[PDB]
């Protein structure tokens, strides 16, 4: 949220609408233009939210964003354009129809993969948003917008929502909480991201060893290989060149998965009996993934234990990075980056407003030049007409 | 006649009598029918044996080969032919019908040794 | 053909043109024409039911539009697999997407026509083609994270061998023609296959119109 | 199931059967027709539209298959006074033109829709019988037109053709006084001189026969602005 206030965006919001707007005449247009089925631009949908008055414009500029991109144009549409509804959002809702539009993600698809991710998530931790911002870190994940530095900002979050999740998650929550921290985090400088890795990697594993292997692919961006017990393994074995690791969250999580693996095999009527939907649905559509000589992932729990013991004892034998608490350690590395990110993003956020209103210039004058000519040639054909 | 499309193609005739199989090996259009026009043809099949126990199979292989590089498509009985023959590659349906000829036999075989003790 | 007492008939040329225009005005559009519906297997516009063998895949999978639609610019540069592929083909399969025209007139935007780069078993086309069954229900995605990784190819050279012993009945031909001329050269012959290299059914074709040279 | 963003907006009548007739009929029955014909639109939306304009009008059938028949078709004339009015719509079904004379207080009719709300040069064109057939057809599943405002219900100028004589009535007397009929191509010179014998001209200054409603409109529109806001 830090990052919010030596990025104050009053100042140049303010700076970008030049448009002077209204009604009636253009809303006759482009209805006339849809009752013709034509095409158009970006420019006028970026035109109008420049001219936001208030929330009930907000909900027309809903059902407008609802009537056309189903039109020939839907892959015109500027980027600048998602900025200024953002900023229109943020003047009066900030918190409602921002988080509705973008829990869709294909229903309205915004697609800002852009600072606005960080801007939003700024905004939203002045109230807090405890469960309003917990669905938009989903979506960036889903979308896969790492590339500007979020990955602290959301990795901050999820881990404050981690200490605070106490339950018995369900199995689009062990696929969700698992999937939002392995493509959301992939810093390598500190062992926030290491740590962020192992405790999603154990919570992936969990889905595919009580459910299925599909189900962690069918809608998460993941990967369809078995593999992901190795995958937790792994970066505990990169122990041997990393110094620094978390050493608590990710052995915490893995004893619950020991454990849930260990009291299912005796007792087959205890944990396993939650499957009592349907015999004969399941056995006909029934799908096999896997080869027969896979090496299926339910005859490798003795091996899984095995690693994963001499593992954690050689963790705390040469590593000894057992910290307090993985929040408390994330929440002071965290902000400390947070003023070397803002110096690097405010440069290009600075060029890729001058190049968004130098776009917006551009589209103007073809709209103009195309107007002028249509209107030479009508009148040099009403001058002589000469058809046919 | 005209058609719209269609390709040449090296097939066999069945002209004969009832009872009495007989093909003509001719290359003809893939849209008329089996003994309508044809562009020219080649040699003969008698599938049943003669009093010398022999089949009778006619090839014009100067032909044939000037057609298939002309561009006319083989049938899978001219394929067989062709293979038996030997101016083709032995067809892999006749070898896989040959095993299955070979497992039917040591099935058979098998069953008749458990049906006698 | 051509005689002295021709009539000469308009109705059949204007019913051709009023069949072209009908052909344009009241084209199909390809989000309805490859509508499913999911319950009997049967499609509402065409009325053809799908092969038994497809019925696990529309249940189990999703088509390249239905997970393109997700994406912020349509998947631009994005690597997009095949069920098929990678159940058939242990070599990494993708096509890389280069543009996107998804059809308007779906409500549920999933439906559209794609092109871009093909890379199947490895080889690297430096060629734009149209992305072949975009319809399919096998289509598959790969993350950023798994971009680079699933790209990773070996280049083995292939062990075929490049000639083949002539059938026995050609090679005797052969033989004869060249002792009768006189050549008293016993070296084996060979049939060449060089040229006789051909793709797999897997392997998709090209949509574009053939340019006659 | 994307959401699809069109408009950016970006840019800066008294109905005739409220007319009392010219008679001598005592107001307080005007008022109780005027009072019955307002509690009848206070149920049933009864749309602005004039002469030519085209309407689809829904009825309560008994005897078909649905109790609902729709027909569509253009308004050739509008006649009656308070409760009574009546309107004649003309529409050729598969080459036989059909006219029906609709109430517009009767409680069989479910609704009526203006599809094409637009004027033309004659306030009564009972002139379609003898006129052409295209100027009768008119497709029964034509989608409604929606005009802005400030259009101000553009009155269509069209010229009719007409069929060859004789027609169902002397359009060219001047007691029709019709201007949306193309007399030029289809009457000679010494016929238009001879239907001007039945000219009347002293009947445009007479200066007597003229109604003046001013103060009975006003009355009326007051009315019916009580009843509005009761
Ligand atoms: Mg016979
Ligand atoms: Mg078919
Ligand atoms: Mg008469």
């Amino acid at each position: 949220c830090l990052l919010s206030a030596a990025y104050v965006d009053s100042h140049k919001w303010e700076a970008r609408d030049k448009e002077d707007c209204h009604l009636a005449d253009l809303a006759s247009l482009m209805d006339k233009t849809y009752e013709r089925k034509l095409p158009v631009s970006s420019l006028t949908i970026s035109r109008f939210v420049d001219n936001i008055a208030s929330r009930e414009d907000i909900d027309h500029a809903e059902y407008y964003l609802y009537k056309f991109r189903h039109s020939p144009n839907c892959w015109y549409l500027r980027d600048w354009t998602i900025h200024t509804w953002i900023r229109q959002c943020l003047k009066y809702g900030a918190q409602d129809k921002a988080l509705y539009t973008l829990k869709n993600k294909v229903q309205y698809g915004i697609f800002p993969d852009n600072y606005t991710f960080n801007l939003l998530m700024d905004y939203f931790i002045k109230k807090e948003n405890y469960k309003d911002a917990l669905s938009v870190v989903f979506e960036i994940m889903m979308q896969e917008a790492f590339e500007v530095p979020s990955t602290q900002l959301l990795s901050l979050y999820v881990l404050y929502h981690c200490l605070a999740e106490k339950t018995d998650l369900s199995w689009e929550e062990e696929r969700n909480f698992g999937a939002s921290l392995l493509l959301p985090g992939l810093k390598q400088k500190n062992s926030v991201g290491l740590s962020s890795q192992l405790y999603g990697y154990a919570l992936l594993g969990k889905v595919e060893l009580q459910q299925g292997l599909r189900a962690v692919y069918c809608n998460m961006p993941l990967l369809w290989q078995p593999g992901y017990l190795h995958r937790a393994l792994q970066v505990m074995e990169k122990v041997a060149s990393s110094p620094e690791d978390g050493q608590l969250c990710g052995e915490a999580l893995d004893v619950l998965d020991r454990v849930l693996k260990a009291v299912t095999a005796p007792a087959q009527g205890t944990s396993e009996e939650q499957p009592q939907e349907g015999e004969e649905s399941q056995r006909s559509e029934e799908l096999v993934e896997q080869l027969d000589v896979e090496e299926t992932e339910q005859s490798k729990l003795p091996q899984y234990l095995e690693r994963f013991e001499a593992l954690r004892s050689k963790l705390q034998a040469l590593g000894k990075v057992e910290s307090e608490s993985l929040l408390t350690l994330s929440t002071q590395l965290a902000k400390a980056q947070l003023p070397t990110c803002e110096a690097e993003d405010i440069a290009v956020y600075e060029q890729r407003l001058q190049q968004w209103h130098g776009e917006r210039v551009r589209l103007i004058q073809r709209e103009q030049e195309q107007r002028e000519r249509a209107r030479q040639d009508y009148e040099a054909r009403r001058a002589a007409k000469a058809s046919a | 006649r005209a058609y719209r499309g269609g390709h040449l193609t090296i097939r066999l005739a069945l002209g004969g009598c009832t009872n009495r199989p007989f093909y003509r090996i001719v290359a003809a259009h893939s849209k008329c029918p089996r003994d309508g026009r044809f562009v020219e043809q080649l040699g003969s099949y008698d599938p049943l044996p003669n009093s010398h126990g022999e089949k009778l199979v006619a090839l014009n292989f100067d032909r044939i080969r000037h057609w298939i590089g002309c561009g006319a498509h083989l049938s899978k009985p001219v394929e067989k032919l062709l293979g038996l023959s030997g101016f083709y590659p032995l067809h892999p349906m006749m070898i896989t019908n040959a095993e299955r000829l070979r497992r039917k036999r040591a099935r058979e075989v098998l069953l008749a040794s458990q049906k006698t003790d | 053909m051509a005689r002295k007492k021709v009539r000469p008939r308009l109705i059949a040329e204007l019913a051709r043109r009023v069949r072209a225009l009908r052909e344009q005005r009241e084209r199909p559009r390809d989000s309805q024409r490859y509508a499913l519906d999911y319950e009997t297997m049967m499609r509402p516009h065409s009325g053809n039911r799908l092969p038994m063998r497809a019925w696990a895949d529309v249940r189990h999978e999703s088509r390249l539009l239905q997970l393109l639609n997700r994406l912020p610019l349509f998947g631009l540069g994005r690597l997009v697999t095949r069920k098929s592929w990678l159940w058939q083909h242990d070599e990494p399969c993708y096509w890389r997407l280069t543009r996107v025209r998804p059809d308007y007139a779906a409500e549920n935007l999933d439906h559209g026509k794609a092109w871009g780069i093909l890379t199947f078993k490895g080889k690297t086309e430096s060629e734009a083609r149209e992305i072949e069954q975009v319809m399919y229900h096998d289509w598959r995605l790969v993350p950023k994270h798994e971009e680079e990784a699933f790209t990773a190819f070996t280049l083995v050279p292939e062990d075929t061998p490049l000639s083949v012993p002539y059938p026995p009945l050609l090679r005797a031909m052969i033989l004869a023609q060249r002792q009768k001329y006189g050549d008293t050269s016993t070296e084996e012959p060979m049939l060449n296959l060089e040229r006789a290299r051909i793709d797999p059914w897997d392997y998709p074709a090209k949509l574009e119109a053939k340019t006659k040279t | 199931a994307f959401q699809p963003p069109p408009k950016p907006v970006i840019v800066d009548f008294l109905s005739p059967e409220f007319i009392p007739p010219r008679g001598r009929t005592n107001p307080l029955k005007f008022q109780i027709e005027r009072k019955d014909m307002l509690e009848r639109r206070k149920i049933l939306h009864i749309p602005e539209f004039y002469v030519g304009s085209i309407l689809r009008v829904t009825t309560a059938d008994p005897y078909a298959s649905a109790k609902t028949s729709q027909f569509l078709g253009i308004c050739i004339q509008r006649s009656g006074s308070g409760l009574g009015a009546t309107f004649i719509l003309r529409n050729t079904i598969e080459g036989q033109g059909v006219e029906i004379c609709f109430e517009l207080y009767n409680p069989r009719i479910q609704e009526i829709q203006v599809v094409k709300l637009e004027k033309r040069l004659d306030n009564s064109l009972l002139y379609l019988r003898d006129a052409l057939p295209e100027y009768s057809t008119f497709d029964v599943n034509m989608k409604p037109i929606t005009q802005e405002f400030n259009q101000e219900v553009p009155v269509n100028q069209l010229k009719v053709k007409m069929k060859p004589k004789p027609w169902s009535k002397r359009w060219e007397r001047p007691k029709f006084n019709i201007k949306g009929i193309r007399f030029d191509l289809c009457l000679t010179e010494e016929q238009m001189r001879e239907a001007q014998k039945w000219s009347q001209p002293w009947l445009e200054f007479d200066m007597m026969r003229e109604y003046d409603t001013s103060k009975i409109e006003a009355a009326i529109w007051d009315e019916i602005e009580a009843s509005k806001n009761s």
